[PDB]
RNA sequence: GGGAUAAGUGCUGAAAGCAUCUAAGCAUGAAGCCCCCCUCAAGAUGAGAUUUCCCAACUUCGGUUAUAAGAUCCCUCAAAG
RNA sequence: UUGGCACCUCGAUGUCGGCUCAUCGCAUCCUGGGGCUGUAGUCGGUCCCAAGGGUUGGGCUGUUCGCCCAUUAAAGCGGUACGCGAGCUGGGUUCAGAACGUCGUGAGACAGUUCGGUCCCUAUCCGUCGUGGGCGUAGGAAAUUUGAGAGGAGCUGUCCUU
RNA sequence: AUAUGUUAAGUGGAAAAGGAUGUGGCGUUGCCCAGACAAC
């Protein structure tokens, strides 16, 4: 149960109870509404499909992604609502409250939860073998001239080839991780934040999902 | 070169078949099916076209062994990682997808050609008695046993 | 491929390849398989008359 | 429980069966177990 | 079959009934049912049961022998039922009740809590003696085990959940 | 955490009037097997599914023309390269 | 392993140890599950199932090997051109210099010591790591998805209660 | 395909000394319904 769509924002401190310490991620969780309710019998699955950050309506010469096409237009409608920029689904919840076209407010979570935050990470480019995996790397006098390449890449004619999984070098990059049995700490209502003990993937402004932990 | 026919498109007929499966052993089976969809039972049969037609099996679930080749006979594959044999029984795969039991058994009864492989999608295998092509009008089958 | 299409034919009247051409000897005839397939082609009316001389040749 | 290719009797109160394709003794005393293998 | 010739298998109030493979049987504590065996064939003189095995294979000569006697099982434990009974040997190894189930004490950091099950009853004697009761001897014989196998005996002292009439063999092992 | 198993422990039980964990039957049992957790994944040529948007004449329809929804060229950029 | 044979390689299959990077087997070092014990307990011995993961830092030697100091749950045995020099060192050794001992009439030698002594190559194909264009998927587009299959992860101690 | 039989181990479709109530066939010879051969 309980999924929300937010943003990052950026990274502080506060001070519990009893003077104790404890790092913070603020979430901005904004104006998510319940946007598509699917079924069973219908797809072959229940889920409910969420809408987080309202754009401009439809216009006739539009040159970029900050104004909905006709296509979103029709869909964001069958549901009273705005059109939306990040569309997700959330199939751990329960599926018969949610009307369509609800309102998820950011108090669906006390503080005390124990939740789950996905996102996609940074991303650094093409990367090295010392970098992108853990290598040691040569030594660096006694006439050496080796020092941040790999080293063998495999047996001698037993297998005449390199097998597959091999940690070469390429792009470092940002791809989806989640991390696991986070806090929420204290839940902002009139901002329309979160806070959470620790820290998430991504950079700044980019977009997080927060859903209830699974053990 | 005298005279002998050889076969064409605008030449041939295809007709469809339905065997059930309930009570045949799966060897057995699988060599009378692999026979049809070749087109080896037609008196026009040429060997670089597709003479020969549709098979569907219906039942696929009541498939039998002999001995205890239900606990052995493993299936074993790779997947081109270092280490990354996988297994799994022949008992196991009926009662869990037993459809690709049977149609593993009759592709490998067929040549690796490029026909071989045309001719191998005239196959249709169901578990339990209901399939969806009523609309082709399939005939019964019984096997020359 | 002339044995193949003989064999397929001869089963449609319930015989192997190999009794109809045991039983077609013994009966005379000296017909060939390029001529046998072709009959079996052609008229299946014939093919079925030479099928019965051979088979009550046994 | 004493695996090796050679069981026997020892005593007079052991004696041989079999149990899904191996050979084994049972006897009172448990030094005296044996399975063929 | 020298006990499956022995086929005669007197009955009594208890009322059998066959219906062709699986034969039910129904008397005073009843309402059992088995899927026998194909080959067997069934007979009731009067009414007494009787067994005839076809064709003198070996394996229907073996058959012949266990159709009798499960037969023989499933119309006297209807009849009379079957008891085991077993005790305990330890200081402060107290065993009682708690309305269905039981409750052990064996020397563990913690209690052992048996889930009753159908058609069996337990008991308990003196906080010692434990009873099996029921009808059918193939799960009054198996929830025997199972208790058993808790803390089973123990050769230098004889601790432990014992048969009433179980020997043990007992080493002597001093310091 | 669930399911099936290994060595092993058993229940009932004949062949062989006994006994017997087995032959027919019923249980239990490892961090190992399959699921459970994370990630990629319909070029899965078997190419899947749901929601929404759009619909033309000439014509020798041989193809031509202009086009819809939607994209791109081009320019200002970075949270990406 | 030391060897026997002399079948490919003499119009070159070009190097011992160490470094970097791994992968497989199990005749299992630790952890897991059991039997027997001449197993009271705590500890142990021996056998069976089991290859998921894990399996140390230094001193002396070119050293493999080995000894020792301290730790650890443990400090396993082997295969892969005695794994890997178109990925690295170059201490060792089959090079030219020189010296000791010994042998030799002598030029020289030992296989016995010691000091010193040049490591080339812009990756075509297969292969691997990452990233794009084209077409197809019986109308064309935008967006959200199922998951056949594949990959990863898989360790362990000490203390307190009972 | 005909007819007769053996095998239950996928033996077939890679090996020995040894061990074994695994199952078929052929012989010689003991105790037999006076009651053996088991269990009581
Ligand atoms: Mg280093
Ligand atoms: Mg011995
Ligand atoms: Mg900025
Ligand atoms: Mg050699
Ligand atoms: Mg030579
Ligand atoms: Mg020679
Ligand atoms: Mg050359
Ligand atoms: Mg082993
Ligand atoms: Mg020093
Ligand atoms: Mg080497
Ligand atoms: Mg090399
Ligand atoms: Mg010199
Ligand atoms: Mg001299
Ligand atoms: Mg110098
Ligand atoms: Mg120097
Ligand atoms: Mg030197
Ligand atoms: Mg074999
Ligand atoms: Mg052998």
């Amino acid at each position: 149960t309980k999924g929300i769509l937010g943003r990052k924002i950026g990274m502080t401190q506060v001070f519990g109870e009893n003077g104790e310490l404890i790092p913070v991620t603020v979430v901005e969780a904004k104006e998510n509404v319940v946007l598509q309710k699917k079924t069973v019998e219908v797809d072959g699955y229940n889920a409910i499909q969420v809408g987080f950050e309202d754009k401009k309506a439809y216009k006739k010469d539009a040159k970029s992604n900050k104004y909905a096409n006709k296509p979103a237009e029709g869909h964001a409608k069958k549901a009273d609502a705005a059109p939306k920029r990040f569309i997700r689904e959330f199939r751990n919840v329960d599926v018969d409250a949610y009307e369509v076209g609800q309102e998820v407010s950011v108090d669906t979570f006390v503080a005390g939860d124990v939740i789950d935050v996905t996102g996609v990470s940074k991303g650094k480019g093409f990367q090295g073998a010392i970098k992108r995996h853990g290598q040691s790397r040569g030594p660096m006098s006694h006439g050496s001239h080796f020092h941040r390449a790999p080293g063998s890449v495999g047996m001698a004619s037993d297998a005449s080839r390199v097998f597959k999984g091999q940690k070469m070098p390429g792009r470092m990059g940002g791809n989806t991780v989640t991390v696991q049995n986070l806090e929420v700490v204290q839940v902002d209502t009139e901002n329309k934040v979160i806070l959470v003990k620790g820290n998430v993937p991504g950079p700044k402004k980019g977009l997080v999902e927060i859903r209830t932990s699974i053990k | 070169m005298r005279q002998t026919f050889m076969a064409n498109e605008s030449n041939i007929e295809r007709k469809w078949y339905v065997i059930d499966a309930e009570g045949q052993t799966l060897g057995r089976l699988s060599s009378e099916v692999a026979s049809i969809l070749r087109g080896k039972n037609k008196v026009t049969y040429t060997p670089h076209v597709d003479t020969g037609d549709y098979v569907i099996v219906i039942n696929a679930s009541k498939i039998e062994f002999t001995g205890n080749k239900e606990t052995d006979k493993v299936y074993y594959r790779h997947s081109n990682h270092p280490g990354g044999i996988k297994s799994i029984t022949a008992g196991e795969l009926r009662r869990t997808n037993p459809e690709r039991l049977i149609e593993n058994s009759i592709k490998g009864m067929l040549p690796s050609t490029r026909l071989g492989e045309k001719q191998g999608k005239k196959l249709f295998v169901y578990g339990g008695a209901e399939h969806p092509h009523a609309a082709q009008q399939p005939e019964n089958y019984e096997l020359r046993g | 491929l002339w044995i193949t299409r003989i064999n397929a034919a001869a089963r449609q009247h319930e015989m192997s390849y190999s009794r109809l051409m045991n039983g077609l000897k013994k009966a005379g005839i000296d017909i060939n398989r390029k001529m046998l397939s072709e009959i079996a082609i052609s008229d299946e009316k014939a093919f079925a008359q030479l099928v019965t001389k051979a088979k009550d040749a046994l | 429980m004493k695996v090796r290719p050679s069981v026997k009797p020892i005593c007079e109160k052991c004696k041989v069966i079999k149990r899904k394709g191996k050979v084994m003794v049972i006897c009172e005393n448990p030094k005296h177990k044996q399975r063929q293998g | 079959s020298r006990v499956g010739k022995k086929i005669i298998d007197i009955p009594s109030d208890v009322t059998v009934t066959f219906d062709g493979n699986h034969v039910t049987v129904k008397g005073p504590k009843g309402e059992l049912s088995r899927t026998l065996n194909e080959r067997m064939t069934f007979k009731q003189e009067e009414n007494t049961i009787e067994v005839v095995r076809p064709s003198d294979s070996k394996e229907d000569r073996t058959n012949h022998g266990t159709t009798r006697a499960l037969l023989n099982n499933m119309v006297q434990g209807v009849s009379q039922g079957y008891v085991k009974v077993l005790e305990l040997v330890g200081v402060g190894y107290r065993a009682q009740m708690q309305g269905k189930d039981l409750i052990l004490n064996v020397g563990y950091s913690h209690p052992v809590e048996i889930k009753a099950e159908e058609n069996i009853t337990f008991s308990v004697e003196k906080n010692t003696v434990v009873k099996v009761e029921g009808i059918s001897k193939e799960q009054v014989g198996a929830l025997a085990s199972n208790i058993r196998s808790v803390r089973p005996p123990e050769p230098y002292k004889g601790k432990g959940i014992r048969y009433q009439g179980e020997y043990v063999r007992r080493k002597e092992g001093k310091t």
